[PDB]
RNA sequence: GUAUGAGUAGCGAAAGACAGGUGAGAAUCCUGUCCACCGUAUGACUAAGGUUUCCUGGGGAAGGCUCGUCCGCCCAGGGUUAGUCGGGACCUAAGCCGAGGCCGAUAGGCGUAGGCGAUGGACAACAGGUUGAUAUUCCUGUACCAGUUGUUUUUGUUUGAGCAAUGGAGGGACGCAGUAGGCUAAGGAAUGCAUGCGAUUGGAAGUGCAUGUCCAAGCAAUGAGUCUUGAGUAGAGUUAAAUGCUUUACUCUUUAAGGACAAGUUGUGACGGGGAGCGAAAUAGUAGCGAAGUUCCUGACGUCACACUGCCAAGAAAAGCUUCUAGUGAGAAAACAACUGCCCGUACCGUAAACCGACACAGGUAGUCGAGGAGAGUAUCCUAAGGUGAGCGAGCGAACUCUCGUUAAGGAACUCGGCAAAAUGACCCCGUAACUUCGGGAGAAGGGGUGCUGACUUCGGUCAGCCGCAGUGAAUAGGCCCAAGCGACUGUUUAUCAAAAACACAGGUCUCUGCAAAAUCGUAAGAUGAAGUAUAGGGGCUGACGCCUGCCCGGUGCUGGAAG
């Protein structure tokens, strides 16, 4: 179904450090391997492998109004490229 | 023979063991091993049945024939190893098929000797012979109870028995302990009284040589409170309050015979002595 | 000197667990007794 | 809800002082200097446990036993990257669930086959650099394991090419104690490079101060050493088979030979990165530049390695692996090149202010590393690498309470009682009783020597000289003897008032119990006893060892009896 696999990118300060070295930093949703984003990024910019990592994210806290809740658990994928560029974001 | 150590501490006074002058090798046989545990006497329940158990070294089974149902083939018999299972030794036997089995090892087997098993062998030490072709006089071992199971009666370190006669059927034997009964004739045994002769000649000395065997303590009736003992109680020594002393349960210790008044057995059983 | 409420992650769900509460009929008898008041942790 | 106690008790073991910052406001925050504390730990790394306390930028209403510009607190943003690490797609121990099944008012209890279950088995990566936080995870270089695509040299599926069992077997495969031998780490000492020469009397070198004195996995070569005898002939067996495995008889062979393992070394890796120290180009000790790589001494229970001798209390399983056949059966099998390799954890604290104790609590917490001078030592005193200065103070120097130091003369007069304190204490040397179970008592008692310099000396010490009241000059380190009850002894005991004359204990004695044994748990199936078999197993009493263990069977229990 693989464009439910990546959502957003992430703009922070190291991954515009990693915008350097061909590398970007995508948020996955939960339960999927490396494989599906290798395809999915395929799909979709036409780059290739030098292989994905993947990350996971545990909850915290905030507070409001006298309530206490969560927020939601995450994925980050920090790709790396060979021979392109995604001057796209 | 038996060692006495020279006295030089507290708990070495008295201390006696074999010298275990018989065993050749100290290397068992890979093939004939099998496991164990210590059930401390608890049950699947896992309660304590039977009191005083439990916290020693540890063992493993030497799988040994008991039945020795191979017969026309000469057997060598190599190496006398030891039990921690057994008051006796076992022996290592070479059938010349070339299969492997442990036998009991009764007195004035040397290394290297022969042992037919059939019912035509003859009489030496360590020949399986059943119950028919046996002359009265003889001294019997792994006389057997039922037709097939192998041995189950007198195995332990030096004792025996002898054939008194024969019916047509069945065959009187007096066991140990005095007493004769009724066994049938298709019961296997060997010729020769088992081994080690010794074993009531040991002092133990040590408290901790009484747990190394797999033993715990045993507290006197008389000073348990008087809910765990019918025989507690009482401000200072007392004697026995009770007549006939009791085990905790009940059943009184000193007088009680308690076989089943309706056993089976007593049609066969002659000249009940010393129990 | 040693204390009781000592915790593991292994014992306080091999033994206050879920699955050790739908394996009996009286873990059946605790989750139905508390899902009367509407408590909402059911069990661990 | 608010008083009284009362602005009282307390502010939870420890050493700070000054100058300059910032700010409305400073003993309590930042920086600098000197001083002080631990240093077998208050130093480093991880397993549990905690669950964002981690980092960056702000804030001072409440928390912090005071203050607070600060914080493990409040707000906002942001950080945990794996074919090789620990776990899963591998195996099994204790135990648990247990298709059928066997029992049982219902409910349900027990159990074969098959499973689940690490504290254990088996398994392919090393060194450095990098940020505000991540690093066998990112990049730098060099490897390794299992595959897939094109090339690489051989054809009946007979095997003469392969593969090859859920079967035949080998192997994995194991205790405790004690010293002996070999390597490396770490340690120490000097005459190898670097800079600079004292402002307090003196010192250019040497007989001088401060500082640094190296390197991986993997691949090639070898090897201090350690273990083990090998070969043939004739038959039995391995549910059919086997060249595999096992085994019986006969002939040789033996410090020989064959085989198996092996810490470690030398090259390469490596023109690489590391380093005492120099030091900008803005506002950084930043970027960038690096000199030496020696010899002797001590040297590991770390490694070979459970290797070796000895002893009895006789010391886990299954998989991975290796062969032989059964079989299946176009033609795969070396080299080269290019690609593929899934899921979960990774921040932080971790002898603690972040775990267990309601607390920022004088308590508890498994594993590894754990330096120097004396020294047997992880003891004790002072220190290295490192980290702290304790989260209320300033004065004054009364009673009284606690913790310490000293005392004239007398030395148990105090007191239920020498309770508490005082006295002995290290190494070497002389000497040592009654009594005894011949091992002991025994460190019995009682005495003597110790520092520094020179000479002699084989070794070991001797001889001469010098000083002090005192020479193991500090800290650590048995008070002894004479009699008597009790218990043989080391052990165990009322967590939280009783540690003994209590219990256990080796030994003794009586009794029951012939195997579906007695006894026990259960309603029964079932199980323990026990895969044991009267030299064994249960029950009552006495408690090493030496000498002994008198009299009564009328009464009560037990056992035997047959007539009434």
């Amino acid at each position: 179904e693989l464009l439910d696999v990546i959502k957003r990118p992430v703009i922070t300060e190291k991954s515009m450090l990693a915008m350097d070295e061909k590398k970007y930093t995508f948020e996955v949703d939960t339960r999927a391997n490396k494989t599906l984003v290798k395809q999915a990024v395929e799909s979709a910019f036409d780059v290739k492998v030098a292989n994905v990592n993947i990350l996971n994210v545990r909850p915290k806290f905030k507070r409001m109004g006298k309530y206490a809740g969560y927020t939601k658990k995450r994925r980050k994928a920090i790709v790396t490229l060979t021979e392109d560029s995604k001057e796209i974001q | 023979a038996i060692k006495k150590y020279k006295p030089t501490t507290n708990g070495r006074r008295n201390m006696t063991s074999s010298d275990f002058a018989e065993i050749t090798t100290s290397t068992p046989e890979k093939s004939l091993l099998q496991p164990l545990k210590n059930n401390a006497g608890r049950n699947n329940n896992g309660r304590i049945t039977v009191r005083h158990q439990g916290g020693g070294h540890k063992r493993q089974y030497r799988v040994i024939d008991f039945k020795r149902n191979k017969d026309n083939v000469a057997a060598v018999v190599k190496t006398i190893e030891y039990d921690p299972n057994r008051s006796a030794n076992i022996a290592l036997v070479h059938y010349e098929d070339g299969v492997k089995a442990y036998i009991l090892a009764p007195k004035g087997l040397e290394v290297g000797m022969r042992l037919v098993s059939g019912p035509e062998a003859d009489i030496k030490v360590g020949n399986a012979l059943p119950l028919e072709n046996i002359p009265v006089g003889t001294v019997i071992h792994n006389i057997e109870m039922k037709p097939g199971k192998g041995g189950q009666l007198i195995r332990s370190a030096g004792t025996s028995a002898q054939v008194l006669g024969k019916e047509g059927k069945y065959v009187l034997i007096r066991l140990n302990s005095g007493e004769v009964r009724m066994i049938l004739a298709t019961c296997r045994a060997t010729i020769g009284s088992v081994g080690n002769e010794q074993h009531e000649l040991i002092n133990i000395g040590k408290a901790g040589r009484s747990r190394w065997m797999r033993k715990r303590p045993t507290v006197r009736g008389s000073v348990m409170n008087p809910n765990d003992h019918p025989h507690g109680g009482g401000e200072g020594k007392t004697p026995i309050g009770r007549k006939a002393p009791v085990s905790p349960w009940g059943q009184p210790a000193i007088g009680y015979k308690t076989r089943n008044k309706k056993a089976k057995s007593d049609k066969l059983i002659v000249r009940r002595r010393t129990k | 000197m040693k204390r009781t409420y000592q915790p593991n992650k292994r014992k306080r769900q091999k033994v206050h667990g879920f699955r050790k509460r739908m394996s009996t009929k009286n873990g059946r008898r605790v989750l139905a007794s508390r899902r009367r008041k509407g408590r909402k942790v059911i069990s661990a």
